[PDB]
């Protein structure tokens, strides 16, 4: 499955 | 910006017979940016329903797609596949070849 | 065997043209097992494998909803690149994203990667350790310090090392029967006269799967390398894969050349010879 958080760089 | 040229296939998913059901592949890969135009070729003439794996790419970037037909090859009829990309100044025309 | 599971994430601008493109696939060894497509009708996660058809609807409503969480980030970072680089709004720019994990053959986790890349060129990477960043130009490293600030590098370890092997193992055991399994290559060779006194052998490897493969020739016994025609690993369509190593030999010496085929699925490794 794909990871929760996804941080803006 | 980065731009390198796609390394194309163009082959069998089987050992060609003729006569028997079969699948032609060409393959594109090492290539960037993602736009790029791929066409399969039946005596010179773009085959209409083809289909493409999901863009993905390698471990240096560059990008490999999967484009494929249902074929059924026989003695006469000639394939090959046309690439266009920001790289090539003209399509570039692969031929198919049974035993490459 | 050791394992890997691998999503690989593509987003492209169309100035002028609407929303950017985003592709998003997910990897288990060389299986391709989910996939999003933003031009796509249903916009949503789908399966790409039958072993994850099985999956119920949490998972892909869940799967819909990171995937599209995964994509709104990539669009603002378009925007937000563009305006690190000084970039005028008329081109088309690329972004790419890589992040997955190994396990060994104890399948415990080995290693864990989440990569980032502006235009076909490394712009952010975690390190080995799951701790640090590795910041390609100054750009970058207003990146890295925003991610240092937010413990970004702390989130992604216990995913890296939690969540994804877990997973991983689900997946390995659920589509044992896909992803377990080793396909040997069937080989076979061709012999084709170009001219009268010299003529090409072609040492094919087909069907097989994974895609890690060796195909050498050798000249009594002699690595001929530097004189070989080797392809690229190439996808059979059907979740296999392809290769050819080809040698121009004189006529009359085909007999000192032999094929040397290593692969996972074979019990040892293959010498071929044409005679």
């Amino acid at each position: 499955i794909l990871n929760a958080m996804i941080a803006k760089i | 910006m980065i731009q390198r040229t796609p390394k194309i296939q163009v082959y069998s998913r089987h050992p060609a017979e003729n006569g028997k059901s079969n699948f032609l592949n060409c393959y594109v890969s090492g290539f960037h940016p993602s736009d790029i135009e791929v066409d399969l070729l039946k005596n010179g003439e773009r085959i209409e329903k083809v289909e493409h794996s999901d863009l993905s790419f390698s471990k240096d970037w560059s990008f490999y797609l999967l484009y494929y037909t249902e074929f059924t090859p026989t003695e006469k009829d000639e394939y090959a596949c046309r690439v266009n990309h920001v790289t090539l100044s003209q399509p570039k025309i692969v031929k198919w070849d049974r035993d490459m | 065997g050791s394992h890997s599971m691998r999503y690989f994430f593509t987003s492209v601008s169309r100035p002028g043209r609407g929303e950017p493109r985003f592709i998003a696939v997910g990897y288990v060894d060389d299986t391709q097992f989910v996939r999003f497509d933003s031009d796509a009708a249903s916009q949503r996660m789908e399966p790409r494998a039958p072993w994850i058809e099985q999956e119920g609807p949490e998972y892909w409503d869940g799967e819909t909803r990171k995937v599209k969480a995964h994509s709104q980030t990539h669009r603002v970072d378009l925007g937000t690149l563009r305006g690190y680089y000084n970039q005028s709004e008329a081109g088309s720019h690329t972004v790419q994203r890589m992040y997955g994990c190994d396990v060994g053959s104890d399948w415990r986790f080995l290693r864990g990667y989440h990569q980032y890349a502006y235009d076909g060129k490394d712009y952010i990477a975690l390190k080995e350790d799951l701790r640090s960043w590795t910041a390609a130009d100054m750009a970058a490293q207003t990146t890295k310090h925003k991610w240092e600030a937010a413990h970004v590098a702390e989130q992604l370890r216990a995913y890296l090392e939690g969540t994804c092997v877990e997973w991983l193992r689900r997946y390995l055991e659920n589509g044992k029967e896909t992803l377990q399994r080793t396909d040997a290559p069937k080989t076979h060779m061709t012999h084709h006269a170009v001219s009268d006194h010299e003529a090409t052998l072609r040492c094919w490897a087909l069907s097989f799967y994974p895609a890690e493969i060796t195909l050498t020739w050798q000249r009594d016994g002699e690595d001929q390398t530097q004189d070989t025609e080797l392809v690229e690993t190439r996808p059979a369509g059907d979740g296999t894969f392809q290769k050819w190593a080809a040698v121009v030999v004189p006529s009359g010496q085909e007999q000192r050349y032999t094929c040397h085929v290593q692969h996972e699925g074979l019990p040892k490794p293959l010498t071929l010879r044409w005679e």
